[PDB]
């Protein structure tokens, strides 16, 4: 039913999940700002 | 007066110029005089 | 564990068995439900081979594919009228946005290097207004960054509130004396008509994600 | 829908962001290459 | 109490507005589809879907105006 | 070439079979899934020649 | 309840669905089917002809 | 039709109606205003230009 | 390629800038240009093949570009300086003519001829 | 009385809604008579259609006219 | 006090007059679809995406109307 | 107080501005298919015109968004 | 004083909605543009740059406009 390939992804999406790191440590201090309201 | 027809009074107009030859007025000029017909029965010559 | 954990399960689950349970075990002539998943592969092959260049299209086809399957399910268990939404907590479409926008930016600037910023030179025009050309294109490039995820939040979180403050008014027009019970057919078919629309537009939006996000990898992509 | 703005971010976000790595290595390794299969099984058919 | 009363009663007035807007933009699509139509002849059963499409966009912007009149109510 | 006919009579799944059993019967079936697959190609060349593509757009 | 009306719209929704999308994408469904079945048994007459 | 110098076919043609203007499919491949009279004229002109030759 | 044709004068059966006057006012063609049908209304045409310009005296016809860039071009007779003073003469009596004189609408064309004239 | 003056003025602001679905209404019967004037014989077709639009365009002002006499009753 | 809170809703008002821009907008895209379309016969699968693109782009500026009538209408 | 209420009325006034910036992009996106529709086939060249005619619709209608932000936010 | 502070910021917003007409007209310049270029495709060398001197005259005029908005917001 279903056929696991690998598929090039770490080196196709490289600059997305880097970009999700600093997102992702941007939301917790947004998450800590907007908890002091 | 049909397009063609009113293209053809046009181009009748236009080889009159000063330089323009014989053969240009025979191709404006007509001798049949077309003699309609009809169902047979024939309404008389008549120029076209 | 929190209600938006348990629908972010629910989503996976879901997909889950659209390409598992759609197959009776995978034969040549294959089953019904995956001639539908079959024909979204190939309208959004064709839409970003339509968008993209090279074979970088299919090198970001898993990742447009997946942004259309998330949205089409999130926007459908989202309009269940007893369903705690994923799309209505904002923070997290519109980080998605900024993450693929950034990732764009900084897929640009490795590709296409600091000449990168020659893409907001669009074209040759009278040199005075060369840098005025730059200046009010990127104030609108990274106006590019909201933008895509602002309007499929908002078409989402408006529908789900518009058809919840339309039951409210009409349960309360319903209340008074019995001529309001009757002939409150016709406001109910509004509601529906509404409660139709609110799907359509939903899928529309995954759809225009889709499609705009493409066009930004477009412009990331291949510079000009 | 009920709540809109909780302080729960950043606990929101992170299963979030775990979906989205979930559904994208689900799709580019299982699903996506089960419907390629279907394709070239189909013209591997349609070739023989 | 009064002001704020009269302030709630005041923004659903200015909000009926943005409806108008929706409202040219029907008739836009409808003027459209009844040109084509009647220059194509043929195109109709296409078109009318698309058309349709458009319509429901237009009305879906004049909806979320409604919703902010009811809410300011 | 009689044995040929007689073979392609009593053994071809001409209703229907397990595609994975067209892969066990040829590894081309899986060769050429993992070339376009390590490609990165998820446009198979002609299949929407002899095959639909059931375009919505 | 407010959300039971809500209820009540989203099942005439998923009966307008049952009366006319399960019949058009069971057309739909089944038109695919028969081409591609189709495409099967007209590769499989080809090589029969070709060893004759 | 002169088809050889030695030779001579009787030949035929249909002459082009403006309804067949009108329902010619990529007359739509062709552009002009939907309030042309190009139908009813060329119809007209071409009446001739087809007769024109066929005497020719 | 450019075609000009007529029955008994075809020309330049493209050719770098047309300049035409035809029933959706003036018209030029320059490379491609979308594929149109029109009537050419009798008119004086500029040709321009590289810098080099050509001028017409042109009868009214019909204009198609093909898709393929063949701008057919169909008229009866031109070629300009052929028709430059004797049809000022002529033209003045065709003045007179549509006066008393299907003939009205004959020495109307000519009228517009006239109009052409004074173009020229 | 800040509140019932309130009404009253609120339901002016409403009648301006009016305005667009009276030119709206204008533009779907010049497309059908600038339709019917070019075919002809489209009529008998695209007259449900004209009607359809003609109805949709009013009922955007109709909406406009209602939140009115909300207003103005209260 | 009153004042602010008045001030607020009337605010979130008159935001929603920028909406009517976009109503219009929409249609403005649909009418050319239909007209090239009635045009062609078959301009379709190039024009269908593109159609699509000028809505949403369109429809961005009635919503960022919106949003601003919701940062009003809250507060 | 006044200042306050004057913040959140004169950011309402701002976002009026932006309707005009909509209809903008539409006119743009109606000639692009209009254009296509005509040539059938200039839609690769009429693309990079249309991505920079929407860039220039917007850009004003962003000024009247960042000037109600500004407004709003202070 | 609040009452001439608030006539400031208020008068901000009247001016922004100015602006909504430079952003008809720069698309209207495009619209002519695109239609005209496919009617004749060979033009566009000629017509550019005269497309890029209407676009920045219509823009001049919005500019002028959010000028007077940004004389209110910070001076």
């Amino acid at each position: 039913m279903l056929k696991r390939f690998p598929t090039p992804i770490l080196k196709v999406y490289w600059p997305f999940f880097v970009a999700g790191a600093a997102v992702y440590y941007g939301m917790s201090k947004a998450a800590d700002l907007s908890s002091n309201t | 007066i049909s397009y063609a027809a009113y293209l053809n009074v046009a181009a009748q107009a236009i080889r009159s110029t000063e330089l323009q030859t014989a053969s240009v007025l025979n191709r404006s000029q007509t001798d049949a005089f077309y003699t309609q017909y009809k169902n047979a029965s024939e309404p008389t010559p008549i120029t076209k | 564990l929190t209600t938006f954990s348990l629908y972010t399960i629910i989503v996976l689950l879901v997909i889950t068995s659209l390409y598992t349970l759609t197959n009776n075990n995978n034969k040549i002539i294959g089953s019904r439900w995956l001639i539908s998943q079959e024909a979204i592969y190939d309208t959004i092959m064709n839409m970003t081979k339509g968008q993209i260049g090279g074979k970088n299209w299919g090198l970001y086809f898993p990742m447009i594919f997946t942004l259309f399957m998330f949205i089409f399910i999130a926007n459908l268990i989202s309009m269940i009228p007893y369903s705690f939404a994923l799309s209505a907590h904002l923070v997290f479409i519109i980080s998605l946005s900024i993450v693929i926008w950034l990732g764009n930016t900084i897929l640009g600037l490795y590709k296409h290097g600091w000449v990168f910023f020659s893409l907001f030179v669009p074209a040759g025009t009278p040199l005075p207004l060369v840098p005025l050309l730059v200046i009010i294109e990127t104030l609108s490039y990274f106006a590019r960054a909201i933008s895509l995820g602002l309007r499929l939040g908002s078409n989402i979180l408006a529908g789900h509130l518009l058809m919840v403050i339309l039951a409210g008014l009409t349960f309360n027009f319903m209340l008074i004396n019995l001529f309001t019970l009757v002939f409150g057919f016709v406001p109910l078919a509004m509601i529906l008509a509404i409660m139709m629309l609110e799907f359509a537009i939903g899928i529309i939006q995954g759809y225009v994600w889709a499609i705009l996000t493409a066009s930004y990898l477009k412009d990331a992509v291949y510079l000009h | 829908m009920p709540q809109l703005v909780p302080f729960y971010f950043m606990n929101q976000l992170t299963y979030g962001f775990l979906l989205m790595i979930t559904l994208l290595i689900l799709f580019s390794q299982f699903f996506l290459p089960m419907i390629l299969r279907l394709y070239v099984s189909r013209l591997f058919i349609s070739k023989l | 109490m009064q002001l704020v009363l009269a302030a709630k009663y005041i923004g659903a007035g200015i909000s009926t507005i943005g409806l108008l807007g929706a409202g040219i933009g029907i008739a836009i699509v409808f003027a459209a589809l009844i040109n084509g139509v009647s220059r194509n002849p043929s195109i109709k059963d296409t078109v009318f879907p698309m058309a349709i499409l458009g319509f429901a966009l237009s009305e879906a912007t004049g909806l979320f105006c409604l919703m902010v009149s009811f809410l300011l109510l | 070439l009689q044995s040929t006919l007689d073979n392609i009579q009593s053994a071809r799944p001409f209703d229907e079979l397990t595609v994975d059993d067209l892969t066990k019967i040829k590894p081309e079936i899986d060769a050429k899934v993992e070339e376009m697959v390590k490609k990165g190609k998820w446009d198979v060349p002609g299949y929407k020649d002899r095959f639909g593509n059931l375009n919505v757009m | 309840n407010d959300e039971s009306i809500l209820l009540l719209t989203f099942l005439g929704f998923t009966g307008l669905v049952a009366k006319y999308l399960a019949p058009a994408y069971k057309d739909f469904a089944d038109a695919r089917m028969k081409k591609v079945s189709d495409v099967l048994n007209a590769s499989r007459n080809k090589h029969v002809e070709a060893v004759k | 039709d002169p088809v050889s110098s030695l030779s001579f076919e009787p030949s035929e043609k249909p002459i082009f109606n403006a309804k067949t203007i009108e329902q010619s499919p990529s007359f739509g491949k062709f552009e002009i205003d939907t309030d042309a009279n190009v139908p009813r004229d060329l119809f007209e002109y071409t009446l001739a230009n087809q007769m024109l030759t066929a005497m020719a | 390629k450019l075609q000009f044709a007529l029955p008994h004068e075809t020309l330049y059966s493209e050719v770098t800038q047309v300049n035409l006057p035809a029933k959706s006012g003036r018209i030029g063609v320059l490379a491609n240009h979308v594929p149109t049908v029109e009537q050419l209304l009798p008119g004086v045409v500029e040709v321009m093949e590289g810098s080099n310009s050509k001028k017409f005296f042109i009868s009214g016809g019909f204009a198609t570009v093909q898709p393929d860039s063949q701008l057919c071009v169909t008229a009866i007779e031109a070629p300009l300086e052929s028709f430059s003073e004797n049809i000022k003469n002529l033209l003045a009596e065709a003045k007179k003519n549509v006066s008393s004189s299907r003939e009205a609408a004959e020495a109307a064309i000519q009228v517009e001829v006239l109009e052409n004239l004074q173009s020229v």
